[PDB]
């Protein structure tokens, strides 16, 4: 309503599972354009997750199916 | 003197109809300049009468040289203030453009003395305007009754009432501040109040799970709002406004330069920077475009083109009902049948002759005043029965003969 | 005065019957040439009177040489105009083939003079036909009431009302425009307006209204013309008056195909007319639906096609009709005495049916257009209980 | 030269970008006086040049006695011919009210001349203005494709496109009539057409055929006001027979508060009501989520439109594409001290710092015809002539 | 010679194309007078020869006095026979109305000779016209095949086949009464047969779970239709018609009644007779304006302007398909290429030259006859192509 | 025409889902760039370059 506004974030997916050093991500479909500007749609890329205090850096490994659904597997390498 | 669809209906049917209209989803009211007469206000005829008997040389200059006001209309009191203001502004524009100097200074006196009489008639209490607890007086009883009756009739899960007005006075806020109700008008802050269009969509909520509130729209501005050079609108209190910029206007002469924003003119689209005026009318136009809507009109003299156009085009929706109060209906009917009549008199007669059961007109002189309108509204029934055994008691009541 | 199923009926039951018949799925009306007499129209007898007053030598030529009209029938004003145009056209077509010129000219004159009188009776306002805001006058008071009452008795989910007519005049259009309601008649566009048969399937909708109807002119209109290119265009009243109507009315110019109208008995003579077929197809599709009601007013029952269609619609057990005929009693008598005209036999045959789906109303001046509109009801906004209130007065009868 | 926040792009990336934008929820277009020059139109500079060398016997009075036009602007051909007419109408009204015949007779010639020059450039077909099927000619060939591939792209369930125009000629009506679609402009009826603002909330459906919307921001040749205080509409032929024919082929006459073009009589409360609605609708549409706007033929010489457009960029879901031909010529003048307000405004949008504004420049590469080709793609005559032969 | 858009294709592709067109939503057939010549009929140019060989005295007065026929058309045998009877009837009616006694006998003497010639060429069996079981003969073998093939390839929830014809003989009725199929022609009753135009929207169904019926539209009338003393149209049987009015027409030499018969297109000026003719044309026009229609044309000479105009206008719809048979393509192509021939040849060659994939034209003399037309249509799999009933019937008859 | 589509990516391997022998080359339309691949063994393929 007033001047104050908070949220400004452009995400591509959210975490859906953890299996002992193995992360699953479900990709958004309602995003007309993921531009903020960087593109990460290919294995070998670097992505980051925000956990309030630190930022966790990961690396993409696989993509697959199962308006269908798309999934991503990633591994961690550190934090900033 | 009550018509619905061109026919006639009696008092009991009218009251039964009015009771059912207050149970709909959306209810609102639009008030004019005659609704504040019982509090101390006055209309435009009184403004013209006061003007003519305090500035005679200006009236002579208006009648003789510039030929803006006729000699007959001045005596019979048929002059319209808004058109006169528009014409004076039009003359001043060309005077500025052609760089003529004497007439440019001449018109400023008229255009400044004309606003002073409008401002003096919106105080309603004279010198006691800069004081607290003004709503405790007996002159504001029916406003409080109106607010209470409007608020009490709503059921849980429904929307809040809406109030529209075209007056500059504070008769409706003083009454609400004496009951404890909160009115939303689009301002926030205490030490610096500003206008935000986005905060017309706010409602209360209880943390452990202040339930009464309403809205107020001022279409032609207010006596307390003023615009700074930063093109932003600010609000103050009555005492501060009286002690800072509306004490020099009255007691001292020729000191009005855009001090407080008001719209007393006929054409309000000329100002191409004012966005409060365009914000209020969008909300007004959005309200009457919803199903199950009821509207009451009181005190409005039907002399504004924009409102008349809005009302007429909203009658093509089969879920819109209006009730219009007008004291002098018989004179208008008689005068129109002779082929003449004023422009304001044609609009009300046109509505009265429609063949739709969604239009009702109430006339009768003193029976169509504000106090009668407030008294026609109903009181809620708190604990209703199925009325299958109480009606039996009513039938049994009186048959001993 | 009121008969239902061949038996007499009273007024109180008639009003209740009419009320319940406006709640069905489909409602429509059909208006004739008698419904425009309260606005300034004329019937076929006045046309014959004007023709025999203004042209005294063509009447003598018709009566003496060619023997198309008998003297005694002309004296009593009992001659049919629609059955004379066809004979005149037949004579002209025969005379043109064998190359006779003097006999050919005399029939062109007769046809032009007869069309001229028919055109004059469809203006309703004289020289004021070309002005604007003609629906504000007091003459068109009951047309607005009819439109409002028809358009207000519609619950959501139902279909819009339909109006059929056989007139050439602009009465419904004038009444509706002054009210603010839009009517669909098959035309679209402003600078170039044309006929489109598939425009009858359109309807309104709200992006986030509901007030419209359909109009079918079965016998053409006075503001339509065909440009010989198998297309039909529509123009305004002022444009038509400036283009061709003035020459016909005042300059006595020889008649041509300036405007397409259908006066006559056999409407299939004009082969290249594709609007008549579409109109009658739409008319025939209406009466084959279940839960249908139809009100008829101002119709003299003199058209073969219409009363041939109506008779076949009574084989569906969901179709009801109400017929307004003033001179019922005079038509009853002449049938038992040997028989009247072909128009006076159909109404008596319809009256004597044995189904509770035909209602005939007579009574002279109380079966008129103004009386017909008053019988229609207004909708009820908020219903009531009627169980607690109606027993309040039950006390009075035992204490009075 | 195609820029995006100071960067550069090639043809293929822009051609994919325009396709990506067309699949959004709301789509709109805004035209100008430059989009009608391919059919026989003109521009403000051309009409001012024609006025200067046709009536030089009274151009002095507009600079000396009344002070309506600036000498520098007159010499540089940079006058705004829309405000001058409104000022002249105000002057004439005041003079008539004061009963000053000498000054009243002077102002009936300036308007009679100005309207004569303005109306000639808007007919677009000479004396063929009163005939039928004018939209079937080859001049109006590219106007039809715009509508054809603006309507076709939209999926079922999507809204209808919007077209905003500053012209006052019948260029988009003839094409739409010949295509076979219906445009909603706010009028209804045949024998008496009137302005109802609430018709902009209507749509068609099938009981068991498309449309669009058209907003005119400066009026039209077919709109006028009669003795009754209402606004009417007529057709081309009726307008030509009533008032348009005499304006061009007569020496001197003036009517008064009659015509509604171009933005002339705003001092009457009946005529400003129709100008205000278009502006408020444009403002309401510009501030919606997930919208796009394509601008073509606009010189950026209007103060209020710039304020409206700039204020609407505070939201992330508002995209703008601009077609300004003289881009580098403006930057060169910006480098030096001089320039103009339009140039200063347009160059500012070039130096922005976000990927929302896209300015396209060049020579002939940014005209109306080039814009049409960027949008994605969507025997009767033989049969007609065969039937006519029979 | 097969053309599809100006190019040639072989027999196998044509058969494949025909197979695909028989599984659409709507299927219809229009036949002419050349399809009944294999049963005992005659073409339209074989009647003029007989008339001008048997009656050489009236021909001079029919050209030199009333100008009803041209010398060029008569010398080349290109006279429209059914277009002369209507004009003759109009002349006779005018002469009777205006009381020209000497002119009535002449027109009563030429009509008696025209009907005597047209009637004798439509019996198809001579004096075996009043008998029974006329469909068992070998002449009507292919009509049965056509009717059986049309019905037996429709899936459930689909429309019924329609047949249009310009003949007025009783071949199709005889063929259908032998297979056991029922045809709708617009009449109902046994003791008083009457015409009802609303019975074209009816169909049969089974009360337990048949779909064996079709529609027949006759565009020029029939031998068995007549108008009695009242104003109605009745239908009778072959024997009753023969005993009532056909025997006198064929045998007696001084017989003519008036506006009694309804063939061929004769008494159109009466408004109770032309109403029958108009409905058939209207419903023909309504049929071919449907989304997925396919039409087969055989036996037609393309000498009618109205049918050609209707067909041409219906092709501006991207889902209409036409197949035409005309066994004289070469003799028309040469004549149009050199100087230009007759109107029918010009129309057919212009339609052939079109570059559409919707129009297909087949020629080649005896390769484009009615008999060859049947085999191009598909044959159902489950149809019993054997003989089992006849042996049992003969064995039953042998008993006792 | 087409022979299939892509269902997954695993490192530097491509899986094609059928609706033609090892050594053949295939191409993928990626808008501004065309990607060429080589068949090795649903079928598997690797990447070589782009055109
Ligand atoms: N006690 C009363 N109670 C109710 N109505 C009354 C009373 N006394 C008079 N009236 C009626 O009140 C009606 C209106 O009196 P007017 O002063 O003419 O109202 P307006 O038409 O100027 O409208 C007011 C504003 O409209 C404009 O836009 C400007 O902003 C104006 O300020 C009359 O019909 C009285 O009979
Ligand atoms: N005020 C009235 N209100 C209602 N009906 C009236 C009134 N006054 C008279 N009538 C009745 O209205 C009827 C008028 O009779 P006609 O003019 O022959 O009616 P039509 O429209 O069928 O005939 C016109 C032809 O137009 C087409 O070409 C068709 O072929 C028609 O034959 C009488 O019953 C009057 O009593
Ligand atoms: N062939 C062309 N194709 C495209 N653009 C062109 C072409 N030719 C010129 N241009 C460009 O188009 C521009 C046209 O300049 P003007 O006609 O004065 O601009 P306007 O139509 O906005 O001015 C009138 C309105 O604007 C004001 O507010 C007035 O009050 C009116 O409301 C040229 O400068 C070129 O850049
Ligand atoms: N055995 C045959 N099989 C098939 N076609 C044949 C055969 N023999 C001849 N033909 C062809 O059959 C055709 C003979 O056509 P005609 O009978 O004269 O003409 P119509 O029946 O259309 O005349 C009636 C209509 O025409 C009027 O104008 C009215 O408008 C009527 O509606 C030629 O193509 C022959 O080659």
């Amino acid at each position: 309503m007033s001047l104050f506004k908070l949220t400004e974030i452009s995400a591509i997916g959210y975490v859906v599972g953890l299996e002992g050093e193995r992360i699953r991500i479900n990709l958004h479909e309602g995003l007309q354009g993921r531009l903020a500007v960087s593109s990460v749609t290919q294995p070998g890329d670097l992505i980051g997750f925000d956990a309030g205090n630190i930022l966790v850096v990961a690396r993409v490994t696989d993509m697959a199916f199962v308006i269908p659904l798309r999934q991503i597997i990633a591994y961690a390498i550190g934090f900033v | 003197s009550i018509y619905q669809g061109g026919n006639k209906l009696n008092e009991d049917d009218f009251r039964s109809h009015v009771y059912s209209l207050c149970q709909l989803d959306n209810v609102g009211v639009l008030l004019g300049a005659g609704a504040s007469v019982g509090c101390g206000g006055k209309t435009m005829k009184d403004v013209w009468k006061s003007f003519k008997q305090n500035y005679p040389e200006l009236l002579g200059a208006l009648i003789d040289k510039y030929l803006l006001v006729s000699q007959i209309d001045s005596d019979n009191n048929l002059v319209n203030v808004e058109l006169l203001i528009d014409e004076a502004t039009k003359f001043l524009s060309v005077a500025k453009t052609r760089r003529c100097e004497d007439e440019e200074e001449e018109f400023r006196k008229i255009l400044s003395s004309l606003y002073k009489e409008v401002t003096k008639a919106a105080l309603l209490t004279g010198e006691q305007f800069r004081e607290k607890n003004q709503g405790k007086k007996d002159a504001f009883k029916y406003h409080k009754e109106l607010i209470s009756k409007l608020i009490s009739n709503r059921q849980p899960g429904q929307s809040a009432p809406a109030i529209f007005t075209t007056n500059y006075d504070l008769a409706l806020e003083w009454a609400a501040e004496d009951l404890g109700i909160q009115l939303f008008n689009g301002f926030s802050g205490l030490h610096t109040r500003q206008f935000y269009p986005q905060n017309f969509d706010l409602a209360f909520r209880n943390v452990n799970a202040g339930h009464y509130h309403a809205y107020l729209y001022k279409l032609h501005g207010s006596l307390t709002w003023y615009q700074n050079d930063s093109l932003t609108v600010n609000e103050v209190s009555a005492s501060q406004a009286y002690d800072e910029y509306i004490n020099d206007i009255i007691n001292k002469d020729d000191f009005y330069r855009g001090q407080h924003l008001i719209y007393p003119g006929a054409n309000k689209y000329s100002h191409t920077i004012g966005f409060v005026y365009g914000e209020m009318f969008r909300r007004f136009g959005e309200f009457i475009s919803k199903p199950q809507t009821a509207l009451f009109i009181n005190g409005f003299g039907f002399g504004d083109y924009h409102i008349n156009r809005i009302i007429l085009g909203a009658l093509l929706n089969p879920s819109f009902h209006v009730v219009i109060y007008y004291p002098e209906l018989k004179e208008a009917i008689t005068k129109v049948s002779k082929g003449g009549g004023s422009e304001a008199e044609k609009a009300i007669v046109t509505l009265k002759n429609m063949a739709f059961n969604q239009v009702t007109v109430v006339g009768g002189g003193s029976k169509a005043y504000f106090n009668s309108f407030v008294e026609h509204l109903p009181y809620p029934v708190l604990f209703p029965r199925d009325n299958i055994v109480d009606e039996l008691v009513e039938a049994i009541a009186n048959l001993s003969k």
